[PDB]
């Protein structure tokens, strides 16, 4: 009877293995199975993670062929890949991320092996692809009831749990179900390379070809942007001819919630473009 | 059991079909392949037998299981292209040993040199010496020949060969119309 | 805003001129030896007592001088005075064994602040009617340590025991550290009534009791000269699972703070060196306390050398206190450590820079720091720094409280809960036991807002200002009415405000009005 | 054939594990993996890929070692998980094209289709695009050489469909998006100078360096064309452009105006309300 404050490590790898599975995420149910080592005991990390094959029966115990399974665990174990199975995961489209009594079953009968059993459903078909915040799912023990439920440390993070604020998944199934913080790393490679890769991925090719394109686009098709924006100021001026009356009886309150600067200040923005390009025509001209 | 890998190869030149020796003997040592590849699978199943040719550009034809199903069919289109190879042939197997699935088992690597060699003795004692310094079994076995039997291939052995105590045995063939089989399986290493 | 380049040298020189007079003051030699902080200005002083035949006037000198303003010049003229004199011979003895004793201090105190005591049956009735068995049963036991702090009432927790040992888990072990903050300055009742508790078989079946025992005693036994390290080692020794190396290693390095012993370095490398990131912290806390002006050359390199190497966390902040409290009196050394680690890939050891630099630039000396501060503050997008940066700008700043208000006031609501948190603290501690209305005006704010953040730091930064303060000379009916309709109103807020609210709420009664706190 | 493809972040992330499970064994040669991507469409998009154990020698560098039961095998798994993706081709890690690459991708010629190769760099150093495309393809000689294995530079951009764009976003944090106006667009007109200042002095120096200490034929033909291009901009007298220079500064004088006025009416709401609220606020005040 002891408990420990645990907290799952997700790097970019099960990020991005749940991201491409999460785009191959049919709403056929789906299987996988995720790696890693065990260091200590409040603490998990997850390194290699892949898919599984559908199956028109969906996430079962029947469906998890051993022989795959330790197959393909044979041949990363063979490979520069010494890492244990740390879990499974699955995605809930739809209906929700809640688990049902098949999903409590087979994580109940696949707990029997590694006693965290770590639990992450993806769902990005209703997700806002804004946010991509991720929870983790967990078991708790039936023989917990009498006692207190969840007697674990570190209560600070619990604030940092608290972004799924659903009022109907969180305390409306919180009963023998709780979840779990997550946290991210990044090295110095992942951040230099995958920050320079994507600088470079809105970024051009040698980095000198599309300036001059709206250089010299700034004459032919920046000219009708111009007239039209021009059109939109003197079809707010129109308007601001009649400001001047109702600012010079009443003065109190505002009514109108336009703002009338903020856009003007943004087509002045859009306007400076001629401006910082000159220089690159006379560096282009010049040398 | 005994736990080893079993890596052999086999040549591909035009010297294999000549009409005095054996009826196109390359269906023979095919034979020899079969019966040591089903020897030690009734000795121990978990041996990995390995297939590649020592041409020019080697070739992974099969690689290192012990479900020889495959192997069988794998055994056919020969490619019957270049002459010999030896440097890339020793270093495209020997050191390839290390990506065998057992760790535990032995290094094993058996020839089917039917071709005179074109190295130089340089050659013969910088391989030799590299061979005897990182302790793998060689076995040499030469079917087919044009100039005498061994005249610095006995220094390449006697060079070669270490640990004298159960070590590598050389294979040397007589010509004959007799088939090999009973020839190469009378050593230790066959069986 | 001296830059100590010129001020010891006029100090020094401004020395020499009281004692030519008919006769010398105190306030002067304390308000320089405080700064100057050399042997060659206390040789003299020290010698002269013998020759001036004057017993009365030594012991205020004596008594402040080895009460505060340093530890290890104070572990070196100990040592100075005890080669003086022989190996009035009959008064010196007496003399120089008295003043150094440092237990009188120790009688006096536990004598007033043991009939002074005060207490209540609503505060602590109030904590029994509001207590959980989850969170805040760490926050109702250390509220009860810090209002029996000193007074060693245990009767209060002689009552029953089916309401500490009720769970195994921390919070026994924070019931008997918090027993260790009860009681304190003991050299038989402390190691005997741990040992009082089951001497039956030796052999408790929650090892939370002997590692709160060692944490305790070193809570205990923390700066005193009849430290019983010499049995912590035997004792520390022996092989046990995680409660012998984090509470001995704790309870090791605050009795043995400011020994800068290379015993206690090694036997804390080899702890170290299992990989572990509990007894790594632990022992990371431990060797910052004990490396208190140490400054070892390899310890820094091996410290950050080992940093980069582990993926735990608690070990990176570990010995990012461990390299953080090391740094003392470092203002013109600590200059390309801390520029060359502030642009480090980690943020915990981001973080550890600020820490590090915090200590290192006390007294508002360099106004330089502040710009990387703040700009790390702002600048970075990574909230860790954000909230853990200006700490490091009140420690520097505690100085003035008026001037803090008008520059953290902008991050008293900042955008982020991160920075409303840890400026929160930063108004905490930047006006704590003073009495400064600029930051009290502004609480009002702090206390109403969804986020728990800014509710927690702001019901801590209130407790830390509400102390030590009369009704009569400001209207402090609005927090005391509103902190204390936390308790009441913790069925409609959250699990950990409560925690934060019942926490905030022991401060002020924490030793009965007797004890506080100053910086 | 192909005139653009894409490479997903994906892969080179894998690179970047291929980089991270090495286990200080200190080896960090050129693995070599098993590019996958669609290859039904006229354009290529690579969507995830996979390892093989690749090792070399020392010395000989004729020496390589793959596997085909292992490719088969991932392959049908991969294939059975996700049978919208087949095999294309492989990619190296080595930043330096060695001879022995024939020989590696002539496997992947014979049994596999047309493999296109992709050389990437160990350090993440270098400021130009990591990916170049490189399809395996014969091409005549003018010179008479033998008809030999020609490596054509095909374009790439690295791009996202749906999620990799919200999962990178989500990790960095730091970055940026396009974000017209002021900083996006002088940020670029500061550090473009230093991004081509890298690429084009970075070559000229081995360029300049193997014109006169240059053997073994590199197909000069082709620098005739180099100094061509170079030379199609013969220093222009500007005589012409001045009406145009007239045109770009008119533009200009538009922005100049739109500025002023734009301005001039924004200063409106300012220039009125520190009036009208600090008299009344003043007068009201007490
Ligand atoms: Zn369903």
């Amino acid at each position: 009877a002891v408990d420990t404050a645990e907290q799952v490590y997700i790097s970019s790898l099960a990020l991005l293995k749940m991201l491409k599975h999460g785009r191959a995420g049919v709403p056929m149910e789906v299987m996988g199975l995720m790696l890693g080592e065990f260091v200590d005991d409040y603490t998990v990390r997850v390194i290699d993670v892949f898919a599984m094959p559908q199956s028109g029966t969906g996430v079962s115990v029947e469906a998890v062929d051993p022989v795959f399974q330790a197959k393909m665990l044979d041949m990363l174990k063979q490979t520069g890949r010494p890492e244990m199975v740390v879990g499974w995961y699955h995605s809930h489209p739809g209906f929700g991320c809640w688990l049902s009594g098949v999903d409590i079953n087979t994580q109940q009968s696949f707990e029997a092996l590694s006693e965290r059993a770590v639990a992450v459903v993806v769902d990005p078909i209703q997700s806002v692809k804004g946010k991509v915040v991720i929870d983790a799912f967990r078991l708790i023990n039936a023989n917990m009831m009498v006692l207190g439920h969840e007697p674990r440390q570190t209560t600070s993070n619990l604030g940092h749990l608290n972004k799924p604020s659903i009022q109907a998944l969180i305390h409306g199934l919180n009963r023998h179900y709780y979840s779990i913080t997550i946290n991210y790393r990044k090295n110095e490679l992942e951040q230099k390379m995958l920050l320079n890769l994507h600088k470079k991925s809105w970024m051009e090719g040698l980095t000198l070809q599309d300036y001059s394109e709206h250089c010299k686009h700034n004459e032919s098709v920046v000219k009708e942007m111009l007239e039209l924006a021009k059109n939109y100021n003197k079809a707010v001026e129109e308007e601001d001819k009649m400001t001047p009356e109702q600012l010079a009886i009443k003065n109190v309150g505002k009514q109108d919630p336009k703002r009338h600067l903020e856009e003007h200040v943004d087509v002045l923005m859009t306007s400076n473009i001629v401006q910082c390009l000159a220089a690159m025509l006379d560096t282009v001209v010049f040398k | 059991m005994v736990l080893e890998s079993t890596m052999v190869c086999v040549d591909n030149s035009e010297y294999m079909r000549n009409g005095d020796f054996l009826p196109t003997r390359l269906q023979a040592q095919q034979d020899a392949v079969n019966i040591v590849c089903h020897s030690k699978t009734r000795s121990n199943p978990e041996n990995n037998v390995g297939l590649i040719t020592l041409a020019n550009d080697c070739e992974v034809l099969t690689t290192l299981t012990p479900d020889t199903g495959r192997i069988l069919s794998k055994l056919h289109t020969v490619q019957p292209k270049g002459k010999i190879t030896f440097c890339t042939g020793i270093r495209v197997a020997h050191l390839a040993l290390k990506h065998r699935q057992g760790k535990n088992h032995k290094m094993r690597i058996i020839a089917f040199v039917g071709s005179p060699v074109e190295d130089n003795e340089k050659d013969l004692v910088k391989l030799a010496k590299r061979l005897k310094k990182e302790k793998v079994n060689v076995d040499i076995i030469n079917f087919g020949e044009e100039e005498v039997n061994t005249e610095k291939l006995t220094a390449f052995v006697n060079t070669l060969n270490g640990k004298d105590g159960t070590g590598s045995h050389l294979v040397t063939v007589p010509p004959g119309p007799s088939l090999a089989d009973a020839l190469i399986s009378s050593p230790i290493l066959a069986g | 805003m001296q830059n100590k380049q010129f001020r010891n040298k006029v100090l020094r020189v401004l020395v020499k001129i009281y004692m030519n007079l008919e006769k010398p003051d105190f306030i002067n030699v304390c308000q320089c030896l405080i700064f100057l902080d050399d042997p060659q200005a206390v040789s003299d002083i020290l010698e002269k007592l013998v020759k001036e035949d004057n017993l009365l006037m030594a012991y205020q000198i004596c008594f402040d001088l080895y009460e505060s303003a340093s530890q290890q010049f104070l572990s070196s003229v100990i040592q100075n005075l005890r080669t003086v004199g022989t190996p009035e011979p009959k008064d010196q003895t007496l003399k120089m064994i008295k003043i150094l004793s440092g237990e009188m201090a120790i009688e006096l105190h536990l004598q007033f602040l043991i009939r002074n005591n005060n207490t209540d049956l609503m505060i602590l009735k109030n904590t029994k009617d509001a207590v959980r068995n989850s969170v805040c049963h760490t926050a109702t036991v250390i509220a009860n340590s810090f209002m029996h702090c000193g007074t060693t009432s245990d009767q209060f927790l002689r009552d029953n025991l089916e309401w500490l040992a009720r769970a195994t888990n921390w919070a026994k072990f924070t019931a008997t550290a918090s027993l260790g903050v009860i009681h304190k300055g003991h050299e038989k009742e402390a190691l005997q009534l741990m040992a009082t508790y089951l001497p039956k078989d030796t052999s408790p079946g929650s090892a939370y009791q002997e590692g709160g025992g060692l944490y305790a005693l070193g809570l205990i036994h923390a700066n005193h000269g009849g430290d019983i390290i010499d049995y912590l080692l035997n004792q520390l020794k022996n092989a046990s699972n995680d409660i012998v190396r984090h509470g001995g290693s704790l309870g090791l390095g605050l009795a043995a703070m400011g020994t800068a012993r290379q015993d206690v370095y090694d036997l804390l490398k080899t702890n170290l060196y299992q990989d572990d990131a509990v007894t790594g912290e632990a022992a990371g806390l431990a060797l910052g306390l004990v490396m208190l002006g140490s400054k070892n050359a390899q310890a820094i390199e091996d410290m950050v050398g080992y940093a980069q190497e582990t993926q735990h966390e608690k070990i990176l902040r570990g010995l990012a206190v461990g390299i953080a409290l090391v740094m003392y009196g470092r203002m013109e050394e600590a200059d390309a450590l801390i520029e060359s680690l502030c642009r480090d890939k980690d943020p915990i050891l981001r973080r550890s820079g600020m820490y590090t630099v915090a200590m290192a630039y006390c007294g508002s000396g360099n106004n330089k720091a502040i710009r990387r501060l703040l700009h790390v503050a702002v600048s970075d997008v990574n909230d860790d720094v954000r909230r853990a940066a200006v700490e490091s700008l009140g420690f520097i700043l505690f100085r003035t409280p008026e001037q803090c208000p008008s520059v953290v006031s902008l991050l008293s609501e900042s955008y982020n809960p991160h920075v409303r948190y840890g400026a929160a603290m930063a108004l905490g501690i930047c006006c704590a036991g003073t009495g400064n209305k600029e930051a009290i005006n502004l609480l009002e704010p702090m206390t109403n807002d969804p986020v728990n953040y800014v509710r927690q730091g702001a019901l801590i930064a209130s407790a830390l200002i509400m102390i030590q303060q009369t009704e009569i000379t400001c209207p402090k009916v609005n927090q005391f009415r509103q902190l204390y309709s936390k308790v009441i109103n913790d069925k409609h807020d959250d699990v950990m405000a409560k925690f934060g609210a019942i926490l905030a709420q022991g401060i002020l009664d924490a030793g009965g009005h007797n004890v506080t706190i100053s910086l | 054939a192909v005139q653009k493809v894409v490479v997903h972040p994906l892969v080179l992330l894998s690179v970047v594990d291929h980089f991270n499970r090495i286990g200080k064994v200190g080896n960090q040669k050129r693995v070599v993996g098993v590019l996958l991507g669609s290859w039904q469409k006229k354009v290529l998009d690579v969507s995830n890929s996979f390892a093989v154990p690749f090792d070399e020698d020392d010395k000989d560098d004729s020496v390589w070692f793959l596997d085909h039961d292992y490719l088969e095998n991932m392959y049908g798994m991969f294939k059975k998980v996700n049978a919208r993706e087949r095999i294309v081709g492989w990619y190296h890690t080595g930043p330096k094209l060695h001879k022995n690459d024939i020989a590696i991708n002539e496997l992947m010629k014979r049994y596999c289709p047309n493999s296109v190769l992709v050389i990437i760099d160990v350090k993440p150093k270098d400021l130009g695009l990591p990916t170049e495309a490189y399809i395996s393809v014969e091409e005549v000689h003018d010179d008479g050489t033998p008809t030999s294995k020609t490596f054509e530079h095909v374009t790439s951009e690295i791009g996202a469909e749906e999620a990799e764009e919200v999962g990178v976003e989500h990790l960095l944090r730091d970055i940026k998006d396009t974000t017209v106006g002021t900083l996006s667009q002088r940020i670029t007109n500061q550090v473009h100078g230093l991004k081509g200042l890298n690429s084009k002095l970075l070559d000229i120096r081995s360029y300049l360096e193997k014109v006169a200490t240059g053997k073994l034929p590199i197909n000069h033909q082709i620098i005739y064309q180099l100094q061509d291009v170079f030379n199609l901009l013969p220093d222009v007298s500007l005589q012409e452009f001045v009406k145009a220079f007239y045109l770009k500064t008119n533009d200009q004088m538009v922005v100049v105006y739109l500025a002023s006025l734009i301005r001039s009416v924004v200063a409106l709401h300012n220039l009125i309300n520190n009036k009208i609220a600090n008299r009344d606020a003043e007068k009201k005040e007490g």
